[PDB]
RNA sequence: CAGAGUGUAGCUUAACACAAAGCACCCAACUUACACUUAGGAGAUUUCAACUUAACUUGACCGCUCUGACCA
C-alpha cells in the first residue's frame, strides 16, 4: 500500500433551468437586431392582408364600386385583438421561485438561471466540514466507479446523473494534523469527477439538512480556503 | 535612359521600375515607402512617427492611410521624386484605403506611373 | 542539378497533402473518438444557425478538425387543436423544425469532457444538442429516397 | 552521384509527419510576407543579391557627426500617451474619423518631423544620393542642425532647398538666404560644392561658396573665404548635385 | 531543347539562353520569356543561374 | 426609409461597444477552458504518480459518453399543474424522390 | 451562458417579416 | 506564516531611437458555415528611489510559480 488514502469525489451539478437575463448592453443590441430585421424584411402575409383591407375600406367608401358583399368577416387588426387577449390570460411560471425568496438552499428549485453544485456535510475528527460527496477507492474498481458509487450512498435519493469522461477534472491532497499523522496514514488524495443531474432529488426523508445546492459565487461560505481554491478551478460559471 | 530591371515575368511583383511606392499595413499601423529598385528606401511616412500619430484618432483606419499619402507626397516632392510605380494586389487596389492613399499622392503632385525608358 | 548540393531546393509536393482522385468513417483509437456528429435542432432557424456557427468557430479555436458543416432537411409539422365544445380538430399553427450538423473528428478522450461542458453551457433556449457517433446511415439519410430501387429490390426479396 | 548540402536546406524545419495538423498560410498576403523575409536572409547558394547587390564594405560606416540628443523615455512616453487620450476622448474626433472626413495639418507634421525623425530621413536620403560616398568617402553623419536654404526669386517668392528638389541655375543666380538655430558664442562654417560639375577631373568638385567663422546664425557676418558662384551645369551633361554643408 | 548559354557565358541582346517545354528555368533579371517559354537575353552581359 | 444622422450615429456607436463586450465574453470563455484543462492535466499527473493502474483507466475513452443529448434552457420553468389543450400533430414534410 | 449566441437576426437576403412569440410546451415551459 | 525563484497585453531574445513593435485576438459585411478579403475594435512595461538615464541595471514595494509550515 501507499501512505496516501485514495478518495473519489463527485462534482454533481444541476444545470440552469431557465435562460439568463440579458444584460443592459445585450438588451440594446437585441433591440437593434430586431429593428434591423424588420427594416430588411419583405411584407409578411399578415401585413399584406392588413394593407388590402385598408385599401378595401377606401374602395368601399370613396369609389363605392365594390362588387363583393361578403369579403372577410374578420380583419387583420381585429384578429390581433383576439391574439393579445389570449396571451394576457396565460400566466407564466415564476423564474424567481419561492425557494429564492425564502433562501432555501437545500432545494433544486432555487436560482433557476444559475448552475448549482451539491455539497454534503461530513464529520471528520469531531469537526463539521462541507465537502463534495466522496467515497474511498476499493480494489477492483476504477476511480470513476468510486464517484458513481458515492452517488448511490447518499441519503435516500433517486437522482440520475450523467458522468462526463473517465479522467478526473481536479484533485485535492491534504495532510492530517501531526497528532494523528502517521507513516502509514500521511494524508489523503481526493479526485473529483464532474456529472450532470439529469433528473431526481433527495426524498423528504433525505432532505434533512445535510446538503446544499450552491452557486459557484456562494461556494466559499461552506468550503475551506484551500479546499475552495481547488474546487473553483473546474467549476465554471459561464 | 537608365536601364530598368526587365524580366521576372513569371513572378510577382515586377522589377521594371526605378522607384516604387510600397505600402505596409499592420494590425496597428500604416507605413508607406518609396524605394529604389536596388532596394534603398528613399523617403518614408509611418503612423509610428509621433509627428503623424499626434494628429490621428486612429492609426489603422482609412483616414490614417489618406494622411500617410498626403504626408508622403510632400516628402517625395522635397526629395525630387516625381514618378514611381505602385504594385498592389487585386484586393488592395479595390480597397477604399488604398484608393484614398493613391488620390492623396496624385493630388500631392506625384505621378504613380513612370515614363518609358528611351532606348534610342 | 542532381550532382550539386542545391539538388531538390525546389521540391514542394511533399509539403502538400496527397490529393489524387463515399468517405470511410474513421473509428477512433482507445484514446480518441471517431467522427462525431453534433446535431443542433431548434424551432427557430436563426438560433440553430447561430449556434451551429458558434460551435464551428469554437472548434477552430480549439484545433478540433471540422469535417463538414451542413443542414439536415427541414421538418414541417401542422399543429391542430380541438375546438371548444366541438369534436373537430382545426389547424392552429404550422411549426418548422430546423437541424444543423457540425461533423468533427479527432476529439481527444480526456478533452471531450471539457468540450462538451462548454458547448452545453452555451446552448440557447429552445435549441437541442445531440452529439452522436457518425454512421453510414446518418450520411445515407441525407439523400433522396429511391422508389424504383425499392420496387426492383422487393422483387428479389 | 550526389553532394551533401553545404548548409540547412529550405523547408527542413517543417515536420512532415503532422502535415494535416500544421497551420497553413490560407492567404496570399501571409505567404508573401514570409517569402520576402526569406529572400532577405543570407544563403549559402548563389543568389540575385550576390550578383546585383551593391558591394557595401563590411566595416560599419564611421559616424563623424554631433552626438545624439539625450532624451528621457519615461517622461516622453507619459506625455505622449496622455496627449493621445485627450485626442481620443473628444467625440468630434471620433466622428470625423468614422465618417472619413478628418485630416492632419501638414505644416504641423513637418515642424515636429524636423525635430524628431527628420535628421535620420535626411541622412537616409543623402546616402541614397551618394553624398557621403563622394564627400566623405563613405563616412556618414546625422544632420542634427536643421539647415534652411532658400533662393530669392523676384521680390515676393522664395525657392527652398530641401534634399534633392530641382532648382534652376537662373533661380540660383545669387547667394541664397541661409538660417539655422545656433546658440550665442557658437561658430559655424558653410560651404556649397558641386559634386558633378567638374569639367576636367572626374573625382574633383567645384567650390561655389565658403563662409567661415560665422557668429551664431548671422551668415552675413562670416568671412567670405570663397565668394558665391552660381551653378553652371554644362548642357547635355545631365543633372548635377549641389550640397550645402554646415 | 535545353540550355544554350551556360553559367558565365557572354550573351548579346536577343540570344536565346534556353528552350523548354515546361518551366524548368524561370526568367530573372534582364531575361525575357517567349510565348513558347523560350528564355532570351534582354541585355548584353554574362549569364548567371 | 432613410435613417436620420442621429440614428446612424447611435447604431455605429452601439456596434463599437458590441466589439469590446464580445471580446470580453471570449476572454472569459478562453480562460475558463484553460483553467479546466490545467486542473484536469494536473490532476491526471498526480494520479499517475499515486497509482499508474488507475491513470491508465482514467485516460481511456468512455463507450457510454455518446449519444450525449442536452436540451437548452427554457424561458420560464414548467408549471406544476398546467393542462395543455387537446390536439393533433400532422407531419406535412414533403418527401423527395430521385427518379432516373 | 445561454446568451452567448442567442442575439441574432435572419441572415437572408429575401425573407418575410417574422414575429417573436412564446411557444408554450405541454408541461407549461415556454421558449 | 516563512524560504527561493519570478516580472511588456496571449506569445516573442520586439524595442538602437526616430518608437512601446510584430503576430495572435474581438465585431460587422461577404460565405450554408469555415476560410479569404474589406471596414472597424480593445489593449501592456507591478510601483517609487538611485549618471534624472533604465521595459532593460541595483535596491525596496507589489503580482506570479514552486518548496516547506498550516490542512479534514
Ligand atoms: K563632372
Ligand atoms: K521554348
Amino acid at each position: 500500500g501507499s501512505p496516501w488514502r485514495l478518495l473519489g469525489a463527485l462534482c454533481l451539478q444541476r444545470p440552469p433551468v431557465v435562460s439568463k437575463p440579458l444584460t443592459p448592453l445585450q438588451e440594446e443590441m437585441a433591440s437593434l437586431l430586431q429593428q434591423i430585421e424588420i427594416e430588411r424584411s419583405l411584407y409578411s402575409d399578415h401585413e399584406l392582408r392588413a394593407l388590402d383591407e385598408n385599401q378595401r375600406l377606401a374602395k368601399k367608401k370613396a369609389d363605392l364600386h365594390d362588387e363583393e358583399d361578403e369579403q372577410d368577416i374578420l380583419l387583420a387588426q381585429d384578429l390581433e385583438d383576439m391574439w393579445e387577449q389570449k396571451f394576457l390570460q396565460f400566466k407564466l411560471g415564476a423564474r424567481i421561485t419561492e425557494a429564492d425568496e425564502k433562501n432555501d438552499r437545500t432545494s433544486l428549485n432555487r436560482k433557476l438561471d444559475r448552475n448549482l453544485v451539491l455539497l454534503v456535510r461530513e464529520k471528520f475528527g469531531d469537526q463539521d466540514v462541507w465537502i463534495l460527496p466522496q467515497a474511498e477507492w476499493q480494489p477492483g474498481e476504477t476511480l470513476r466507479g468510486t464517484a458513481e458509487r458515492t452517488l448511490a450512498t447518499l441519503s435516500e435519493n433517486n437522482m440520475e446523473a450523467k458522468f462526463l469522461g473517465n479522467a478526473p477534472c481536479g484533485h485535492y491532497t491534504f495532510k492530517f494534523p501531526q497528532a494523528m499523522r502517521t507513516e502509514s496514514n500521511l494524508g489523503a488524495k481526493v479526485f473529483f469527477f464532474k456529472a450532470l443531474l439529469l433528473t431526481g432529488d433527495f426524498s423528504q426523508a433525505g432532505n434533512k439538512g445535510h446538503h446544499v445546492w450552491v452557486t459557484k459565487d456562494e461556494l466559499g461560505d461552506y468550503l475551506k480556503p484551500k479546499y475552495l481554491a481547488q474546487v473553483r478551478r473546474f467549476v465554471s460559471d459561464l | 535612359v537608365a536601364r530598368k530591371e526587365r524580366g521576372w515575368r513569371t513572378v510577382f511583383p515586377s522589377r521594371e521600375f526605378w522607384h516604387r511606392l510600397r505600402v505596409i499595413r499592420t494590425q496597428h499601423h500604416v507605413e508607406a515607402l518609396v524605394e529604389h529598385q536596388n532596394g534603398k528606401v528613399v523617403v518614408s511616412a509611418s503612423t509610428r512617427e509621433w509627428a503623424i500619430k499626434k494628429h490621428l484618432y486612429s492609426t489603422r483606419n482609412v483616414v490614417a492611410c489618406e494622411s500617410i499619402g498626403r504626408v508622403l507626397a510632400q516628402r517625395c516632392l522635397e526629395a525630387g521624386i516625381n514618378f514611381m510605380v505602385y504594385q498592389p494586389t487585386p484586393w488592395e487596389a479595390a480597397s477604399d484605403s488604398m484608393k484614398r492613399l493613391q488620390s492623396a499622392m496624385t493630388e500631392g503632385g506625384v505621378v504613380l506611373r513612370e515614363p518609358q525608358r528611351i532606348y534610342e | 542539378y542532381k550532382t550539386k548540393p542545391t539538388h531538390g531546393i525546389g521540391k514542394y509536393k511533399h509539403l502538400i497533402k496527397a490529393e489524387e482522385p463515399v468517405r470511410a468513417i474513421n473509428l477512433g483509437t482507445d484514446y480518441e473518438y471517431g467522427v462525431l456528429n453534433i446535431h443542433l435542432t431548434a424551432y427557430d432557424m436563426t438560433l440553430a444557425e447561430s449556434y451551429a456557427q458558434y460551435v464551428h468557430n469554437l472548434c477552430n479555436s480549439l484545433s478540433i478538425k471540422v469535417e463538414e458543416s451542413y443542414a439536415m432537411p427541414t421538418k414541417t409539422i401542422e399543429v391542430l387543436q380541438l375546438q371548444d365544445q366541438g369534436s373537430k380538430m382545426l389547424l392552429d399553427s404550422v411549426l418548422t423544425t430546423h437541424e444543423r450538423v457540425v461533423q468533427i473528428s479527432g476529439l481527444s478522450a480526456t478533452f471531450a469532457e471539457i468540450f462538451l461542458e462548454i458547448i452545453q453551457s452555451s446552448l440557447p433556449e429552445g435549441v437541442r444538442l445531440s452529439v452522436k457517433e457518425h454512421t453510414e446511415e446518418d450520411f445515407k439519410g441525407r439523400f433522396k429516397a429511391r422508389p424504383e430501387l425499392e420496387e426492383l429490390l422487393a422483387k428479389l426479396k | 552521384r550526389r553532394t551533401p548540402p553545404l548548409g540547412p536546406m529550405p523547408n527542413s524545419d517543417i515536420d512532415l509527419s503532422n502535415l494535416e495538423r500544421l497551420e497553413k498560410y490560407r492567404s496570399f498576403d501571409r505567404y508573401r510576407r514570409r517569402a520576402e523575409q526569406e529572400a532577405q536572409a543570407p544563403h549559402w547558394w548563389r543568389t540575385y543579391r550576390e550578383y546585383f547587390g551593391e558591394k557595401t564594405d563590411p566595416k560599419e560606416k564611421i559616424d563623424i557627426g554631433l552626438p545624439p540628443p539625450k532624451v528621457s523615455r519615461t517622461q516622453q512616453l507619459l506625455e505622449r500617451k496622455q496627449a493621445i487620450q485627450e485626442l481620443r476622448a473628444n467625440v468630434e474626433e471620433e466622428r470625423a474619423a468614422r465618417l472619413r472626413t478628418a485630416s492632419v495639418p501638414l505644416d504641423a507634421v513637418r515642424a515636429e518631423w524636423e525635430r524628431t525623425c527628420g535628421p535620420y530621413h535626411k541622412q537616409r536620403l543623402a546616402e541614397y544620393y551618394g553624398l557621403y560616398r563622394d564627400l566623405f568617402h563613405g563616412a556618414t553623419f546625422v544632420p542634427r542642425v536643421p539647415l534652411h536654404v532658400a533662393y530669392a526669386v523676384g521680390e515676393d517668392d522664395l525657392m527652398p532647398v530641401y534634399c534633392g528638389n530641382e532648382v534652376t541655375p537662373t533661380e540660383a543666380a545669387q547667394a541664397p538666404e541661409v538660417t539655422y538655430e545656433a546658440e550665442e558664442g557658437s561658430l559655424w562654417t558653410l560651404l556649397l560644392t558641386s559634386l558633378d560639375g567638374h569639367l576636367l577631373e572626374p573625382d574633383a568638385e567645384y567650390l561655389h561658396w565658403l563662409l567661415t567663422n560665422i557668429p551664431g546664425n548671422r551668415v552675413a557676418e562670416g568671412q567670405v573665404t570663397c565668394p558665391y558662384l552660381p551653378p553652371f551645369p554644362a548642357r547635355g551633361s545631365g543633372i548635377h548635385r549641389l550640397a550645402f554643408l554646415l | 531543347q535545353g540550355i544554350k548559354k551556360m553559367e558565365g557565358h557572354y550573351v548579346h541582346a536577343g540570344n536565346i539562353i534556353a528552350t523548354q517545354r515546361h518551366f524548368r528555368w524561370h526568367p530573372g533579371a534582364h531575361v525575357g520569356v517567349g510565348k513558347n517559354k523560350c528564355l532570351y537575353a534582354l541585355e548584353e552581359g554574362i549569364v548567371r543561374y | 426609409v432613410e435613417l436620420t444622422f442621429e440614428e446612424t450615429e447611435r447604431r455605429a456607436l452601439l456596434l463599437k461597444k458590441w466589439s469590446l463586450y464580445k471580446q470580453q465574453e471570449r476572454k472569459m470563455e478562453r480562460d475558463t477552458i484553460r483553467a479546466m484543462l490545467e486542473a484536469q492535466q494536473e490532476a491526471l499527473e498526480e494520479l499517475q504518480l499515486e497509482s499508474p493502474k488507475l491513470h491508465a483507466e482514467a485516460i481511456k475513452r468512455d463507450p457510454n459518453l455518446f449519444p450525449f443529448e442536452k436540451e437548452g434552457p427554457h424561458y420560464t420553468p414548467p408549471i406544476p399543474n398546467y393542462q395543455p389543450p387537446e390536439g393533433r400533430y400532422n407531419d406535412i414534410t414533403k418527401v423527395y424522390t430521385q427518379v432516373e | 451562458d445561454s446568451s452567448r449566441a442567442s442575439l441574432t437576426r435572419v441572415h437572408r437576403q429575401a425573407y418575410a417579416r417574422l414575429y417573436p412569440v412564446l411557444l408554450v410546451k405541454q408541461d407549461g415551459s415556454t421558449i
